[PDB]
């Protein structure tokens, strides 16, 4: 996909992360587990929900009464109605089908962007204190216990505290 | 073994697929269809005024009082009219209804409707008013006629020239109906009406009509080569309608007070009333939906989604999810 | 302290907001609305030919010369016609105008228009031509009539059969107007025209018409139960119109040379002329805009933006800007 | 947003940069200030202007005369016109509203891309001679005077000239 | 020198350009136009039933058998009708065809069509059936008439009242055509038909018609001030048509069995048949295309792309490519 | 463009790479040449082909018969048909023109993404064993013969094998 993360350098999704769309998996001497990124997940939910609601709510609906009220010597007028009806059907059918195709592409690429952006936020905190493995994971050059792991997830990782043990 | 932190995304057991512009059949964690495909299979009120459901009668048979129709039950307002595709009971006596489609359109949605007597059947002192019957219009095994108009014939070998007025003293428009009989030949003409050369003149403040019977050798329809031709007007409050005739006159007895606000149309459907309410009615059922599109039926009445030729419009909500 | 270089972007004091597909009310540094919402409140020329503005007359009253209308001022061309919703002066003598809506459509846009005398009022030697007046059509406190046609009546208890022709020797199509009077009864019929059974035949190379007066007892309208019914045709160059009648004939005196290029329509508006020019006219004012959409009024004449049900269509130009 | 820069790792915009859409802020011993990137700004202006003009200019406009010329016994035909008019109104209303929503998303993401691309151009010139702080800024390991700063902005930064002082 | 690996992309010699929303005239490595601009310049079969191509005759001249038309060749089915813009041979004897446009629409697409004799020309024992000719309808330098109907006149100074029936014993609907002659005056009336006051009554199970000749002083058209006016009906299987007349009757000899499935329309084109097949026909040629849009002509018959006002719709396929 | 690679940090395309859309150029002591990335190229071909086919195939086409069957005293109805025809022409013209403009932007940005993603795949394999020059090229700190070059292209580059010679 467009941003290279989902089904890209991050090769697959996690069945084990049940409480959010995007997040983290850690492994250290104390254990391992998944933690959702609450903020990015909620923003994404709001974003996609807004898109769907706009597609729905921007439609202007008005009362119409559609019947067949012309007689056997009014076939030319009845044909005028046919062309109009068929014309609007063709317009709405094409526009609805393409809208769905195009917006589905946008939605999937939006998730991909969201994951890439989360990845990069971590990358720039860790910098030289961890190895970038190329698969979505970072391998620490120092011990990173649970409190350390949480500091990375909450964006307060203290690089100067660990640089010595990393080198 | 060195410690690791990884970035990743949600997966689940969903097998739901969507299409994108660049790729078909993409499995995702969650999706949502925006195409309405369901209806309740019933004919319902519309916002929420009941329709007029004519069962096995046409609008014309209903208005004129075709005796083969069900007895007239007062429905003082409705939102749309439902006819069957081919109502069995239309014009029992063969013939025609002038400007019939425009009249049906006018009556499609009505805010007030009330049948009233405007010319008592008993008031025809100089003409015969109880012999205007036909085997084509039976009621209970006996020849009869449209119940709301009167087929007048001669009395004592005399048909005096009729001069009749009705003044709309009501506060509402009045739908008035009358007709002319077209006999088979001059011998029949004089048999029924005495006078060989006849007319029906009808005048209001806007109407200036003069009908004359056309003789033609016509095919028997239900045993009859004769024809009835019906006409109508909207008589405004304080206006008067004036009839004059020396034969062939199918006179009004009853007319209808009407109040007209909006219009709708005539729905063709074989369904019966379903004691329900809706914003959008189709001939095979009503739609209750805030979705933008539907694929049920084009002949809708109400505030409906946009009609499309599609089996599904599925939006991705969640993420790319490994398929099964 | 170490030196730094930073990458960044523009912000400003803008509080302008836009909506995006994923987020509402995003404040940006600059934006642009593409919906036209303004008009000049005036009726203008169209490209830039003036409209025909009928003030308080209908097209029919104007054509026939209803005396209650303003005197005929020659306007030799126009782009569209403006009537008030309910023109007070239409047919002063009650009645009807045949194929009136098609005639109005034909006259909506005209490249050349010129009234000419085709049958002098003074040429009716065998009939009375100066008594065809009515209290329904007053001019200056005295009974009069439509100024462009002549209501002929009997002279010396005689109405000789009229045989009159006009040949279109002009190089342009000619709009010709005539009428028939429908009296109240036979006593009135013979009072005005002597002859009890009358006709009006009209023939061209395409027209083959025979009118007969219909008697009806009609409601008094402006004190009158009589009716006038008007007719028209387009007489091609080098064709002749031939009238024949022994009563009830409302004869032409004036007709109109016309040159027809495009069409437009009849605009209903209560506004007066505004000495302006435009590409797009609405009934409440003209639009001067290259924008793709507008929300002013659906009944436009000209080359207009697309009409939408929207209060704003605002495009982002600049960048996300912190709100206040 | 999609590219992660605007209101992302670059947390806010600069009121102080008045003469362009995207650019640079420097701080050294000689002082500090803002400089617009002229090239990226102009290209972006051209780009957005083209989009707006296309939305406007691609509309086909033709003469029409819209009135109400049917009479009281032509209501079925008048209803045919109603359905047509209302139909086109619904089509243009929906398409215009969604067009605006969708193109606004594109425009904001375009600016974000433009900023990210400018950032990356600098990043790759500086490489190991400066620290990437994660907020849009680079902290030099050497002195970078005004001429040095201009070399970075004009894309001619000489890495080999400073590598020794940086290490 | 150190080893290097580089990432890059394809370029080629393409000068093809596309436009994008943000930038015009972008040169790319490969592109594809989705606008159809080509046609074959021929009139073709449609799916693949041949059209009825009338050469220099109108539908009316063809149906009635205008003798100036080409002799009737049986075409038992067709998909659409082609007329020239202005067919030279229409109604040889001047006049009119009632409900002509609806009839043309009905005949636009036909599944079965077969001319049959319904009333032999030889069966008119009491009237003259071989003098109904005119210089306006020549065949081979001699006065003639529409070949499928018969202009009856008096015989031995007598025109007995006609009473004729035809019963549709066929299994298909029957298109029946007749007419009335409108003479110039009463002297001509009695010269042709003896009787001064005449009618034509026509009845079926639905039709109830009575025509009377209208006299008018009309302009000579092809030397003639007289007029013929033609009428038609669809006679259902097992129904009968009944004619009665004492003058002015243009009688049927031939009628047409028809089977009606779909409809199409009348195409106006100056092209001839091209021995081809197509899904989409235009008046200047057929389109064979699966493209979504075309710009050839709006007046298409068939399953066509969407018509647009565009010179090109070019999609990028490949990558940005340096221009020349 | 949006992803910064095509006509961006990778300044121009290669006439010399004839057998694919995206790929690699290598230079070592054994020689030099171009190799297409088969996988990314094929996926891109499938992607663009699908887009074009969707634009074509989603169109609903139905039989219609368009003529001019109203007479000289039916001009108001003929005008109703005019407004309808012109209306649908305006709708399809606008929607087709914008569709082409918008999808062309998507297509060009898709290629750009594909190139950026290929670049990044290489970048993360090589990491510290090569210098990122900023122009799409990597300059090795070790000898990388033809087998080594192929390992990079097929995504099996062995970083630990060369780290010593690189340092
Ligand atoms: C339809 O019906 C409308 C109402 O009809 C009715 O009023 C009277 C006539 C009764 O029949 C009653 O039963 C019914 O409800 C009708 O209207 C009336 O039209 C009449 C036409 O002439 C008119 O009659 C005249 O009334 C004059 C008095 O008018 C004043 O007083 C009225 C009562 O208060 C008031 O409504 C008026 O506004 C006004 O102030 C009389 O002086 C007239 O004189 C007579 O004229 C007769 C012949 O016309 C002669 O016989 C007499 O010698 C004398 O000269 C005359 O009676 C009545 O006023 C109208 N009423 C209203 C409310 O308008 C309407 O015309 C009918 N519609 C038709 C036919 O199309
Ligand atoms: C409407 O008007 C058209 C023009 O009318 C006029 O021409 C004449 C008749 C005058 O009335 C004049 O004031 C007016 O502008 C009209 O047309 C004319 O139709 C006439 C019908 O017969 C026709 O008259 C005939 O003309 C013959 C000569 O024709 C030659 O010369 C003409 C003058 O140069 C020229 O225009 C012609 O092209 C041609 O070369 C005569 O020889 C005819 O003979 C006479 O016929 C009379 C009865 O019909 C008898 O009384 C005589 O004994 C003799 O037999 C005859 O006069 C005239 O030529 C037509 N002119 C044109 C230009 O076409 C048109 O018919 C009118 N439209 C209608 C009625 O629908
Ligand atoms: C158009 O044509 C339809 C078919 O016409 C034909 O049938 C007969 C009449 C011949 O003319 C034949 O050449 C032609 O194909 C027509 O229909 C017929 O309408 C007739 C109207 O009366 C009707 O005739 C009656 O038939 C009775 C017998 O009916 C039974 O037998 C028939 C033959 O097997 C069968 O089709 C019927 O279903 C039924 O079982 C007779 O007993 C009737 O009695 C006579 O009536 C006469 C006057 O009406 C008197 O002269 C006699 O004294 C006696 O009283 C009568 O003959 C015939 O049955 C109908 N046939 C069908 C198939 O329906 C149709 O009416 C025509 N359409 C019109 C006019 O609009
Ligand atoms: C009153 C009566 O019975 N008169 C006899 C005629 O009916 C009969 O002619 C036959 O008429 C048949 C149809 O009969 C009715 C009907 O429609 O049912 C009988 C009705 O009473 C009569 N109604 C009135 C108001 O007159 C009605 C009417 O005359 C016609 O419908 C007018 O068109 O006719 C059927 O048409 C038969 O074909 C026909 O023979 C004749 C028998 O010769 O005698 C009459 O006394
Ligand atoms: C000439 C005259 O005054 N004749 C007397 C009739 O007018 C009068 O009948 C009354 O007529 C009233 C309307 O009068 C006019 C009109 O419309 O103004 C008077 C016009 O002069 C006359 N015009 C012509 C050309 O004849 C006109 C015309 O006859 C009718 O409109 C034709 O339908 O009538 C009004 O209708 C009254 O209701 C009516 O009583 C009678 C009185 O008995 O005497 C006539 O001599
Ligand atoms: C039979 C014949 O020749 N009768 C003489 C009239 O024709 C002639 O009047 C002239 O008629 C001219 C047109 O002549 C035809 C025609 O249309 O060709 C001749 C046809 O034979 C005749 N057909 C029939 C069935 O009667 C036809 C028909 O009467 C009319 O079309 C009916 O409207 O007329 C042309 O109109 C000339 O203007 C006219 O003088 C007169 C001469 O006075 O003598 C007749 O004996
Ligand atoms: C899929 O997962 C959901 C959430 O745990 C569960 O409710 C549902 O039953 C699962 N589907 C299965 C087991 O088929
Ligand atoms: C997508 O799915 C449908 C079955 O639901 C199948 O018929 C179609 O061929 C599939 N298309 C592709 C490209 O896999
Ligand atoms: C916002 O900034 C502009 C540009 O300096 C200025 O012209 C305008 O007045 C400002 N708005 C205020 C001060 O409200
Ligand atoms: C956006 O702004 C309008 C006021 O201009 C407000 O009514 C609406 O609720 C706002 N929506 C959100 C989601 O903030
Ligand atoms: C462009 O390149 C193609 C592929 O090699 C070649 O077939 C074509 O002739 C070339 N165009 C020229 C030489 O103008
Ligand atoms: C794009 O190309 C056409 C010629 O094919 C030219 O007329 C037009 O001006 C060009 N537009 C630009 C912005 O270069």
């Amino acid at each position: 996909g467009l941003f290279g993360a989902i089904a890209g350098f991050i090769e697959g999704g996690w069945q084990g992360m049940v409480d959010g769309w995007y997040g983290y998996h850690h492994s250290n001497e104390q254990g391992s587990g998944y933690a959702a990124d609450k903020e990015s997940t909620q923003k994404a939910i709001d974003g996609v929900t807004n898109k769907v609601n706009s597609i729905i709510d921007k439609m202007n609906t008005q009362f119409e009464a559609v019947g067949r009220e012309f007689n056997n010597l009014e076939r030319r007028i009845e044909n005028l109605n046919k062309k109009m009806e068929d014309g609007f059907l063709d317009v709405w059918t094409y526009n609805a089908e393409l809208l769905v195709l195009m917006e589905n592409e946008r939605t999937l690429d939006f998730h991909d962007s969201n994951v890439k952006n989360l990845y990069d936020k971590v990358r720039l905190q860790l910098r030289d204190n961890a190895k970038e493995l190329g698969n979505g994971c970072f391998e620490f050059y120092h011990k990173c216990d649970n409190e350390c792991m949480e500091s990375v997830r909450n964006g307060t990782y203290d690089y100067p505290q660990y640089s010595e043990e990393a080198r | 073994d060195p410690d690791q932190i990884c970035i990743g995304y949600h997966a689940n057991n969903s097998t739901e697929q969507v299409d994108t512009i660049m790729e078909k059949n993409v499995t995702v964690t969650h999706a949502q269809d925006i195409l309405e495909k369901k209806h309740n299979g019933k004919l319902c009120d519309l916002d929420g005024v009941k329709p007029l459901i004519l069962r096995d009668c046409s609008v014309a048979g209903w208005l004129l009082g075709n005796p083969m129709c069900d007895e007239f039950i007062n429905v003082p307002e409705w939102s749309y009219i439902v006819e069957k595709a081919n109502p069995v009971n239309d014009l029992c006596y063969p013939g025609d209804f002038n400007d019939y489609e425009e009249l049906k359109h006018l009556l499609s949605r009505i805010n007030h409707f009330e049948k009233i007597q405007i010319i008592p059947k008993s008031s025809w002192s100089s003409h015969e008013a109880s012999l205007g019957v036909s085997s084509a219009c039976p009621y209970q095994g006996k020849s009869s006629f449209f119940r709301n108009v009167v087929w007048l014939i001669k009395k004592d070998s005399t048909y005096p020239t009729i001069k009749r007025s009705y003044n709309n003293t009501n506060q509402e428009d009045l739908l008035v109906l009358w007709g002319i009989h077209h006999p088979n030949d001059a011998a029949e003409q004089t048999k029924l009406y005495q006078n060989p050369t006849t007319y029906i003149s009808v005048g209001t403040s806007t109407l200036n009509q003069r009908l004359v019977p056309r003789i033609a050798t016509r095919s028997k329809v239900k045993g009859l080569s004769g024809r009835m031709e019906f006409f109508w007007t909207i008589l405004k409050p304080n206006d008067a309608i004036n009839f004059e005739s020396n034969g062939n006159f199918i006179a009004p007895e009853y007319a209808y007070k009407i109040v007209k606000k909006g219009d709708s149309t005539i729905m063709k459907s074989e369904l019966e009333y379903g004691n329900c309410n809706t914003k959008c009615q189709t001939p095979m059922g009503a739609i209750n939906s805030s979705m933008p599109f539907h694929n049920i039926h084009p002949l809708t009445i109400g505030e409906c989604p946009k009609y499309v030729k599609s089996n599904r419009l599925v939006l991705a909500i969640g993420l790319r999810n490994s398929p099964q």
